């Protein structure tokens, strides 16, 4: 129920992962919080919006993925964030 | 120390060093004029906060 | 001699340039100490020097006048300027809640004259007499005792001639153009479509030179299926308010409202009956002789030569208004770069219209 | 807009940053991409550059001749 904590927790994942390498960061049931919902535009709380900003920028650009990995999990593949369906986000399926 | 409400009550100083950002629907305020970063105390210390609505230029606290 | 002459002019110019800047600063700081005022709406008249209003900044408070305040123009629902200290009515303001120049599209005169809408001249002769004539000289009808029509229903295919006729009516007049998009009419709020029509109805009475244009009323209108309501309350909310304002004791003499939809038969038959909407006019495709004047306007802005033939399109054009001919200028604009020319040949007009005639009628 | 709390009067304006822009729509100013990154599309590339990049890249050429640029 706390708004704004999700942006800090995700940022602390990549900062801590650089201390101890050779780790795998797994996410279970991403559709619970959701990658795309109607509360982003219509609602007034910022959670997934700031989560995706820290997820794409921190991992992809300056961080090598050899010793650092991010794996998600879901049920309906068509209900995810369409931003991740674009090339350069999620490849292995 | 989690704080989900950052608001003061009838705090007016000066011009400079006033701030008093209120997240409550009544009497919202913003602070311009460049970037201002303080190590500990910005104006009143303590309740100084941001929470869900980011107000202008202040990240650090 | 000449050394002090150059410095004399430079010294005088620096004084006059800075004098206008210092005078503005002194005048601005004097207006920064002024005291604000409150705003409220009149509910019911209590007495002469005592009124019962409802303030927008809080609950209701008993108010009054101060000095040189006109009490004849103060009626129920009139927005008044409330004093902070004495709590009295000081200034006089019109009735408005949401901004009608921002949330509602407001425009003056028009950018499209009546010479680009040509081909509709059969309807143009009828529309100008039922709109331009009663608006400029309404007093001619008072001698006979008749009434001019209120609304004008122009239906047809969407996108063809609808944008042109919207600005063409206000261009030959010069009044205000009130645009009412159907998207903002249906929302979820408190008194959404009610305050949109009422404030527009009051803004049309307070300001006579105002023209209201509605686009795609099928969303806010329609018979639906069983005439039942499931999340449909906003459709009947807009339709019932339009019919109630017209048949009331306050009519619109000089105010004209133009509505547009996809089909006339899908609307509410209660509006099509006389007494409210007296104008039902179809918008078919323009004729051949009417499309010649259109092709001499949009193509005039496009750089061309003197040998350009204007009669090449009229044979291959069927119902092509100023909106469809711009697609021909887009293809002709890209051709001038390939041939290293600043103009187009008369043959480019035939090839461009033929491509549009296959997709269109 | 600048509004005084005590005086209820506009004094100086305020910088506009968060307007309630309805976020969660990616805004990328001047991205990095080239048509040479993928070959074989030259048939489709020539159609996209002429209908999009051509009326944009040169502003003064189409404005002097009075040619309206397509918006989509």
């Amino acid at each position: 129920k706390y708004v704004g904590e999700g942006a800090r927790m995700v940022r602390e994942l990549f900062e801590m992962a650089r201390t101890k390498k050779a780790c795998i960061i797994f996410f279970d049931e991403i559709d619970a919080v959701g990658g795309a919902r109607f509360d982003d535009g219509a609602g007034g709380d910022n959670e997934v919006q700031r989560t995706m900003l820290e997820l794409i920028t921190q991992l992809d650009g300056f961080d090598p993925r050899g010793n650092i990995k991010v794996m998600f999990a879901t049920n309906r593949p068509n209900t995810l964030d369409p931003a991740l369906l674009r090339p350069g986000r999620i490849d292995r399926k | 120390h989690p704080l989900q409400v950052a608001r003061c009550t009838k705090i007016i100083k000066g011009e400079d060093a006033k701030y008093v950002i209120n997240l409550k629907q009544i009497a919202k305020f913003v602070v311009g004029l460049g970037e201002r970063v303080s190590p500990t105390d910005i104006e009143e210390g303590m309740r100084v906060g941001v929470d869900r609505s980011k107000y202008n230029i202040e990240l650090p606290l | 001699h000449r050394r002090y002459d150059d410095q004399l002019k430079q010294r005088r110019q620096n004084i006059r340039d800075l004098e206008k800047l210092y005078d503005k600063t002194e005048n601005d700081i004097k207006a920064l100490q002024s005291i604000g005022q409150l705003i409220g709406e009149v509910m019911k008249e209590l007495s002469e020097e005592k009124y019962i209003v409802k303030a927008s900044s809080g609950p209701r408070y008993i108010v009054g006048v101060r000095n040189s305040v006109d009490r004849s123009k103060l009626k129920k629902g009139v927005r008044v300027t409330l004093d902070i200290t004495t709590l009295t009515i000081m200034r006089i303001l019109p009735r408005e809640t949401d901004p009608l120049v921002y949330n509602m599209t407001s425009f003056e005169q028009g950018e499209i004259t009546f010479d680009g809408i040509g081909g509709l001249t059969e309807q143009i002769r009828e529309l100008r007499e039922v709109i331009e004539l009663p608006l400029k000289n309404p007093e001619i009808f008072q001698r006979v005792g008749i009434k001019p029509p209120k609304g004008v229903l122009l239906y047809g295919p969407p996108g063809t001639g609808k944008t042109l006729l919207a600005k063409a009516v206000a261009a030959t007049i010069g009044a205000n153009f009130i645009f009412s998009p159907a998207s903002g009419i249906v929302d979820k709020y408190i008194g959404e479509s009610a305050r949109i029509i009422r404030e527009m109805f009051a803004y049309a009475k307070e300001h006579e030179p105002c023209i209201i244009f509605m686009d795609e009323v099928d969303a806010i209108g329609g018979r639906r299926f069983s005439e039942g309501t499931s999340a449909d309350r906003e459709i009947q909310r807009t339709l019932m308010e339009l019919l109630t304002q017209m048949d009331g004791f306050d009519n619109l003499g000089q105010t004209k409202i133009i509505m547009a939809t996809n089909r006339p038969d899908t609307l509410d038959p209660a509006l099509l009956r006389p007494g409210r909407l007296d104008r039902k006019v179809e918008i078919p495709l323009p004729n051949e002789a009417g499309r010649l004047e259109i092709f001499k306007i949009h193509t005039a802005k496009v750089k061309k030569t003197g040998e350009f033939d204007f009669e090449a399109a009229v044979k291959m054009s069927d119902g092509f208004n100023g909106a469809d001919i711009r697609n021909c200028a887009t293809e002709a604009g890209f051709f001038a770069i390939r041939d290293d020319r600043d103009h187009i040949n008369p043959d480019d007009l035939m090839k461009a219209v033929r491509k549009v005639a296959e997709v269109k009628k | 807009v600048g509004v005084n709390k005590d005086s209820y009067l506009i004094l100086d304006t305020l910088p506009s940053e968060f307007d309630s822009r309805v976020k969660a729509m990616e805004v990328d100013e001047k991205p990095t991409e080239t048509y040479s990154d993928v070959g074989g599309l030259d048939k489709q590339i020539e159609e996209l550059v002429e209908a999009i990049v051509l009326p944009m890249k040169r502003a003064d050429k189409f404005k002097d001749m009075g040619i309206r640029a397509p918006k989509g």
